[PDB]
């Protein structure tokens, strides 16, 4: 803090800070600017030394709003990257990019801090056990089953249900999980930041009576924040999840939502930094900035981190660079389709385009694997036939082709499920479905025992038994 | 129709009332501009005594 | 709404008169200054101005 | 500001500062500015077409009559080698601003219709100094017909920060009434 | 109109009580002026976003603070500005004089009235870029914001503190939907702002006239930046509207703000940044175009009960090119908002007006934004319609389809006929409940589709007149109680019998 | 004692003019480069100050050919923007960008001149009377009715018939109109301008003798003109039209062919200026340039401008920046299609893409409105059907679908109309169809009383009576 | 406006103008950012030659330019 530099430029969020010639901050140090507010009271806006520019000035991207900053103000270099408080006193608090508590409660204890920039675990460390965990979602458990300790991705465009799916997952897994969870919202609506925090209170995860008996830590870098801030709540929320992994040695959930905002935030300031634009307007360092962020989120022998992270896909285009880079990292990708959303099938998880590494018969058993494989062949056939049936009608199909179409149509509806979170969207109370119920339920449809049922007995029911009951009710209604 | 046409005529009457009122106000404003000249002169002297120390 | 027109009118006219009037006063003031004591009053004002500046600096 | 013209001038000042020729170098730099004013002299150095070898010989003769400082003669030779003689004028002007920074002097420029005695200036130059934060103040004077009877001083990094009272009171009154 | 006799008192008043305070003021020199932008030398004390005033009298905004000069974005056209003239640093950063007296006034992007009805009385001031409400500062959206559009208030509900986008093609009906909403808040005690960014001057005037005829101008502010004005003003027009809305929002009032279009804002901000030589992105939009909207639309919130429980519902409007939702600006504004309303010209030409494509329309708040009586009735209505379309499209591919499907094509075609509405024929929430109750429970499964539009209209009138108790239950208890349901049933049967007779 | 400047640079039509340091011409003032050629000495090069560059140097866009200018010529600031003669003298005359007569007649009176860069009418001065306006065209009077005193847009690519449709509008509307019409040709064929000029003389709009009673002005910056001259022809034409409304307090028609060219000229000059190009090659200030020209056209309480302006749409792409920006300004768009011109339906007005603001039941009455929807509901349904019919063909359709298709086909043909201008192509005489006749004809087709008639009975007839009479001949002939 | 005019370098140049010298041994970092260092000096390096900075990082001189080596 003995180094003082004067701001030279403010162009948007990107500052250029001229320092004394020998002593310049390293890259990724936090500058903290002695700026003043509208009251005149000194206000501090943190910056990150992104790059050394020569002529004894750095180029830093400010973590707060640069409106009100003046060329020539004092900038002190803190001599380290952004230290975020970690540990026990971060649990059930809601946090900034900078680690400052944001829930109007008394200040977080800062005896323990940790820098947000660190290297990933070495290749020796990585923990290789393959373990599946139950989520309660019929499309997920059957077809793209999630890996305990593995990176999980929710791919979809705007409005398909990445967020609702994340909420449902959070609710099931979060309460059940022994280990501390961490939600880090990188660039999302503040309404959804509020709707989580008051619903984490209602489920008892925040535990507002006795804080620090809580089991979650919320970090928020929402859409109103500058692009310097949305680049770095991916790292702040990750720094806190690395502490519960590495030091406390307990398994962590890390729900990131959204990962694209983090990628997008860098792109916004990338042009300002002088970097030439890469394909599709992103920064040239996209595959490194994901890798740096992604590599850190991995399970180690000391502890295991399970991260489920929502990924925006711009204009439903899975070839976009931001989405494309992410796919390599994940252990199981859950690709939400707008086609199933507009048909009403919720969650609109595309069963043919969602893959998982764990869906292998050594991992999931040969009973589950054959039914998960035969469901996709029935849906694949139906997809191929869609072009033909519209043009040539249903009657040009063989009995075999018609049977699959009838089955695929029934199967497609069955995958849909009412959630606990989407009771305001569905109108019907949500249902939790085990892995066993799903396999048992899917097997019957595939078997054909349920060929006589109408198709609407399958839409938005949890168990197979519920579908049969719904069919009985529908028949009763029809008689009247 | 008949009520509707009557209403339309009423609207025209209102416009005539409103058109006339604005004209009357304009004439009054012109007279005022002509009137209260002393304020103008003295008004001019007005600033002078307070404009400077 | 037509009455609101007049309300505004009464304001514009007022402002105009105020200004024009002020403008004249300004003219007269200028004239008098052009005739007011060159080295005597000019000097006095200079000193005053200087004094004012000094005061400002102190604050 | 950090542009190529500024960058070179700053280097020239830094070498003078090291060797304690800041007064000695500054005189030479002022001496250069008179030299490069002339359209014909500046054009000869600036244009690409005239051979570089010829330029050095002429430059050496110019240096001898001028009697410039040993680094200052180098600095122009460095400019010529590295093609930046097209921006000598910007560089020379830039040096003056840098030279004040090194000393800690600050220019102020004070404006009146009527020439004023040193005593008023002494107060202003002391006044700009405390308000400036200056080590030293150097005062620049100009004569203006337009104001009234006051003046305005300009100071700061640039001539950015101007605090005045002469015309401005009249303007303020004009605004004030309209409120 | 007598002016001259008081001028000698009036002129003296101006000189009277004048402080003439002397303070240090930042000043600088104009290097360049061209096409909306100045490059200012000097001004080493300005702050990023400070208003700087030119010698002629123009207020500009210092966006780029480069190390040599300052990029100033003129709020107007600097025809008058001359190279070498001196510009002052004001100190303020784009405030707005805001008060209670803006209601019913068409106002400029800088907030000075442009209807010619007199100067506004404004005591306080608010910033243009004020920070959004925090995460702890808000509360969940629960109150309804009624549009009177049965297709919106049943399936895409809009709640106070929400941000619903209205997206469609040119001439798809987007303005009409937004305007209808403002006209419909006649006695709901909310304040409405209509920001018109970059919209034709005649068109803005037409909207204002329409509001005035209805009497809606008693609570509406119209902020208008026409196409002719400088890009800066268009770029700042939405912010001015938000600041006005925010002022009411913090006084515990409920506000609704319509921004028409947000697409013409980001064109006006693309123009500003391309002339500042900022490096562009997709379609030459700046990098920070997403941030420009996002920071604006996150102002719209429902405050907590600690901060007065006021709200601010934003209604962006972003028109897409020939159904291209894949374009760069409509991509950015969809993902900000709390659900979109797609309007489509393919449904607009086929009679379905207002042309809400309900399949791609989304309400991210869901049925928390509906009153309970309506939530019970239309809670599963949104999904059923989507499901119904799937087999409407599929039963054109079958020849001999069974009755159990033919029942659903019967009922689903009846449910679509509920949703169509004549322009400016808003429905009370009571009239929406009995309309959705009728269609959902199969009481239209007898009559013809053409008759369905007529039958519902007759039925609603019936229950206004004969049964005012149904009005009383749903307006007070806000719950579709058994007594209310019984009244509705009785009425439905009576109306059906009368209809049969006719 | 106007200040004199020197040319410092000539980069195409963009001049950098250096001035004495105190005195710079303001932005949008005109300059007069003193000029020189081999024979004589013309001051004809006129400029317009766009920027101020610092080091006492403006940048100006020249309104003529810059060939033959030397670096260092004398330039005089005229101290005002480029002023143009307006009024009584501009009736019956063909003008430049610069206001200088072209038609080889006597010089105009420069008594009453006006600057071309004017701020718009303020928001107080506008009017909100919503009146419909008849053009004698079936596609226009029914599905996209035109606004009295508001901007009208004719969209379409090359060769779909914008110029012909405008000529028809000019032919029907101008003689009947009691208000001075002003044509502005921006970036068009000079042959057309010459052709247009003759038509006015033939129809008497431009009477050869006593030319001061002509009641049409003509303003031409054509394809051959340099790009600085095509930017401002629109403004020059607009300035004259605006003066008539403001001072003669009349109702004005302002026909412009083509406003796309005005944007394109602005785009060409922008590249020379060095402004970064925002989208495609378009100038960053596209909305503003378009907006400034468009805003001035609005009708006020003193008069009215009814501008019908054809807009080119490049590569038939309505999502291009130039066409897209224009849509916001217009009160009624008339999007002509190419697919309808390949079939030969003329005017090739795509009846679903064309929209008007006046097609509302309180403006057009309940009768016109309930048909114009029911026409568009049929065509819209037919449009959806085409994907299916393209592969299978007609036979598959249901009986309801087939009935609509038969009706839709008849309806499309009925919209087609012969034009008075188009007699020189086809030879068939044009037909003025009154609005009442058009509404009546459409009701019959929709009703079906005419379901037995063949489809080519409807093609290129004026009334519905004409179709019936035409229908008999096809049947009678055998 | 261009790299290698850092005003250490210009002054170093003025001091040694009346000289001959080959800086080919060592070259001084001009600017570091995003995984790229620009180096002033290194007159003798060849394209693709590994170069190692202080604190041990190793880099490849992919771009050789008159002003500096990327
Ligand atoms: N519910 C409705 N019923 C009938 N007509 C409607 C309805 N809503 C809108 N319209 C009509 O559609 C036309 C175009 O609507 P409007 O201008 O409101 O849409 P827009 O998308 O704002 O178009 P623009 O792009 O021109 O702004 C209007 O004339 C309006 O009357
Ligand atoms: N399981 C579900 N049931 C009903 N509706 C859903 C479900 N999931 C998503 N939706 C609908 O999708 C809307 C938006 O999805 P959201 O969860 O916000 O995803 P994203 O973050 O991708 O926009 C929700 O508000 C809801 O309307
Ligand atoms: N109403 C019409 N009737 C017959 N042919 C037409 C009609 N309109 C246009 N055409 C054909 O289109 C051709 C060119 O149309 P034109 O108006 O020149 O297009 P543009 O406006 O793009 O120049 C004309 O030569 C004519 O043959
Ligand atoms: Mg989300
Ligand atoms: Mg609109
Ligand atoms: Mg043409």
């Amino acid at each position: 803090k003995k180094n003082l530099g004067r701001i030279a430029q403010i162009i948007g969020p990107v500052l250029d800070v001229a320092f004394p010639p020998g002593k310049m901050p390293n890259i990724y140090n936090a500058l903290i600017v002695k700026g003043r507010d509208t009251a005149g009271q000194p206000m501090n806006v943190t910056c990150e030394v992104q790059q050394l520019l020569g002529n004894n000035r750095v180029r830093a991207v400010a973590m707060s709003a640069t409106d009100g900053l003046t060329r020539g103000m004092e900038v002190i270099d803190t001599g380290a990257p952004l230290s975020v408080p970690v540990g026990g006193a971060t649990l059930g608090r809601i946090f900034n990019v900078l680690g400052e508590p944001v829930d109007n409660l008394g200040p977080v204890d800062t005896r323990t801090t940790s820098p947000i920039h660190r290297s990933a675990p070495a290749f020796t460390q990585l923990d290789t056990k393959l373990s599946i965990f139950e989520t309660g979602i019929k499309v997920v458990d059957l077809l793209a089953p999630y890996r305990r300790g593995g990176k999980i991705g929710l791919f979809g465009g705007a409005g398909v249900g990445k967020t609702v799916l994340i909420m449902e997952l959070i609710n099931n897994i979060a309460k059940a999980h022994g280990g501390v969870s961490v939600f880090g919202g990188v660039g999302e609506r503040t309404r959804e930041g509020n709707d989580l925090y008051m619903e984490m209170k209602e489920s008892g995860v925040i535990n507002e009576q006795n804080i620090a008996e809580s089991k979650v830590a919320l970090v928020y870098g929402q859409m109103n924040e500058p692009p310097g801030a949305r680049m770095r709540v991916g790292l702040t929320a990750l720094t806190m999840a690395e502490y519960f992994r590495d030091v406390n040695e307990q398994d962590v959930l890390l729900f990131i939502d959204n990962i694209f905002r983090f990628v997008q935030a860098g792109s916004e300031v990338s042009a300002l930094l002088g970097r030439m634009p890469s394909a599709v307007g992103y920064q040239p360092t996209l595959s490194t900035e994901m890798g740096s962020l992604q590599e850190r989120i991995t399970s180690t022998k000391e502890g295991s981190i399970t991260s489920i992270q929502a990924v925006y896909v711009p204009a439903d285009d899975l070839t976009d660079p931001a989405p494309a880079t992410t796919f390599a990292h994940l252990d199981a990708t859950t690709v939400l389709s707008r086609g199933l959303a507009a048909k009403g099938i919720y969650p609109a998880v595309d069963p043919l385009d969602s893959t998982s590494t764990m869906l292998q018969p050594r991992i999931v058993g040969e009973e589950h694997y054959e039914i998960a494989q035969r469901v996709k062949e029935t849906l694949q056939r139906y997809k191929e036939l869609q072009d033909i049936i519209a043009i040539l009608g249903l009657d040009e199909l063989s009995e075999e082709d018609r049977l699959t179409v009838a089955r695929a149509r029934k199967i497609e509806r069955f995958l849909s499920q009412p959630f606990f979170v989407a009771e305001v969207f569905t109108g019907s109370p949500g249902k939790y479905v085990g892995l066993a119920e799903t396999i048992r339920g899917f097997q019957l449809i595939l078997s054909g025992e349920l060929d006589s049922l109408p198709e609407q007995a399958f839409y938005l029911v949890g168990n197979i038994d519920e579908a049969t009951a719904k069919a009985m009710n529908l028949e009763m209604e029809s008689k009247l | 129709l008949e009520v509707e046409a009557k209403l339309a005529e009423g609207r025209k009457k209102i416009e005539v009332e409103l058109q006339e009122a604005l004209g009357s106000l304009e004439q009054q404003k012109e007279d005022t501009i002509k009137s209260l000249d002393s304020q103008i002169s003295a008004l001019s002297d007005d600033i002078v005594k307070k404009v400077l120390p | 709404y037509k009455n609101e027109t007049i309300q505004f009118e009464q304001q514009k006219a007022i402002n105009q008169v105020r200004q024009r009037v002020f403008q004249q006063a300004l003219q007269g003031a200028l004239g008098t200054l052009n005739s007011c004591l060159n080295n005597e009053l000019h000097l006095r004002t200079i000193n005053a101005n200087i004094g004012m500046f000094g005061a400002m600096n102190e604050i | 500001v950090d542009s190529t013209a500024s960058r070179y001038a700053s280097a020239l000042a830094d070498v003078a500062d090291v060797t304690g020729t800041l007064e000695a170098t500054n005189s030479d730099v002022e001496k250069l500015i008179r030299i490069f004013s002339e359209e014909p002299v500046y054009y000869f150095f600036a244009n690409p077409v005239i051979s570089i070898d010829n330029k050095r010989s002429v430059l050496d003769e110019i240096i001898t009559t001028s009697g410039l400082q040993p680094h200052t003669a180098n600095f122009i030779n460095i400019l010529i080698d590295s093609e930046r003689i097209n921006l000598v004028k910007e560089i020379l002007n830039e040096f003056e601003d840098v030279f004040n920074k090194i000393t800690g002097t600050e220019v102020a420029v004070v404006t009146s219709v009527v020439k004023l005695e040193n005593d008023h200036l002494a107060q202003i130059a002391k006044g700009v100094q405390k308000i400036t934060g200056a080590k030293n103040v150097r005062i620049k004077t100009v004569i203006d017909p337009s104001l009234v009877a006051g003046f305005t001083i300009r100071y700061g990094n640039e001539g950015s920060k101007l605090v005045d009272m002469s015309v401005k009171k009249q303007l303020e009154e004009i605004a004030a009434q309209l409120e | 109109t007598i002016r001259a006799d008081e001028i000698s008192k009036i002129i003296r008043e101006r000189i009277e009580g004048y402080n003439r305070e002397v303070k240090v003021v930042n000043t600088g020199t104009v290097l360049q002026v061209g096409d909306g932008i100045a490059r200012i030398h000097g001004l080493d004390e300005v702050m990023a976003g400070e208003l700087v005033e030119f010698e002629e009298g123009t207020i500009g905004i210092a966006l780029n603070l480069e190390s040599n000069n300052v990029g100033v974005v003129l709020m107007g056209d600097g025809l008058m500005i001359q190279e070498g003239s001196s510009v002052k640093a004001t100190g303020r950063i784009a405030q707005i004089p805001v008060s209670e007296a803006y209601l019913g006034r068409v106002i400029n992007a800088l907030a000075k009235p442009i209807d010619g009805r007199g100067e506004i009385t404004a005591s306080e001031s608010r910033l243009i870029e004020s920070p959004a409400p925090g995460i702890m500062s808000r509360r969940s959206v629960y109150e309804p914001l009624q549009t009177g559009l049965i297709a919106i208030d049943a399936m895409i509900p809009v709640g106070r503190g929400q941000r619903e986008l209205i997206i469609g093609d040119r001439q798809t009906g987007k303005t009409a939907v937004a305007t209808d909403t403002i006209l419909n808040q006649q006695g709901q005690n909310v304040i409405c702002v209509y920001v018109a960014i970059g919209q034709k001057a005649s068109s803005v005037a037409q909207v204002v006239t329409n509001f005035q005829e209805r009497g809606a101008m008693e609570y509406t502010i119209v902020v208008a930046e026409t196409a002719d004005s400088p890009a800066t003003l268009q770029y700042l027009a939405p912010y001015t509207g938000a600041a006005l809305a925010e002022y009411f929002m913090y006084r515990e009032r409920h506000t609704l703000i319509i921004y028409d279009d947000l697409s013409k804002q980001a064109q006006a901000y693309r123009q500003m940044s391309l002339l500042l030589r900022r490096p562009p992105g997709r379609e030459a939009y700046p990098g920070d175009v997403f941030y420009l909207h996002s920071r604006l639309l996150e102002r719209a919130a429902k405050l907590s009960s600690l901060l007065g429980e006021g709200s601010m519902t934003a209604l962006p409007i972003v028109e897409t090119q020939a159904g291209d939702v894949s374009a760069y600006i409509p991509t950015n504004v969809i993902s900000i908002t709390d659900g979109q309303i797609f309007l489509s010209a393919d449904l607009f030409n086929a009679g379905i007006r207002p042309a809400i494509n309900v399949g791609i329309s989304v309400s991210r708040v869901g049925s928390a934004a509906q009153i309970k009586a309506m939530k019970k009735v239309a809670g599963k209505l949104k999904l059923e319609l989507a499901q119904f379309a799937e087999l409407e499209a599929f039963a054109q591919f079958a020849s001999d389809l069974d009755k159990a499907t033919q029942n659903q094509l019967a009922r689903g075609q009846r449910l679509r006929e509920l949703l169509k509405q004549p322009q400016s024929a808003p429905l009370t929430v009571e009239e929406q409940v009995m309309t959705i109750y009728t269609g959902t429970n199969g009481y239209l499964d007898s009559l013809e589709l053409d008759q369905v539009r007529k039958y519902l209209v007759e039925l609603r009138t019936y229950v206004k007149t004969n049964k005012p108790e149904f009005q009383e239950i749903i307006s007070s208890t806000k719950t579709f109680t058994e007594e209310a349901e019984a009244l509705l049933k009785e009425a439905i049967q009576e109306q059906m019998e009368r209809f049969l007779l006719q």
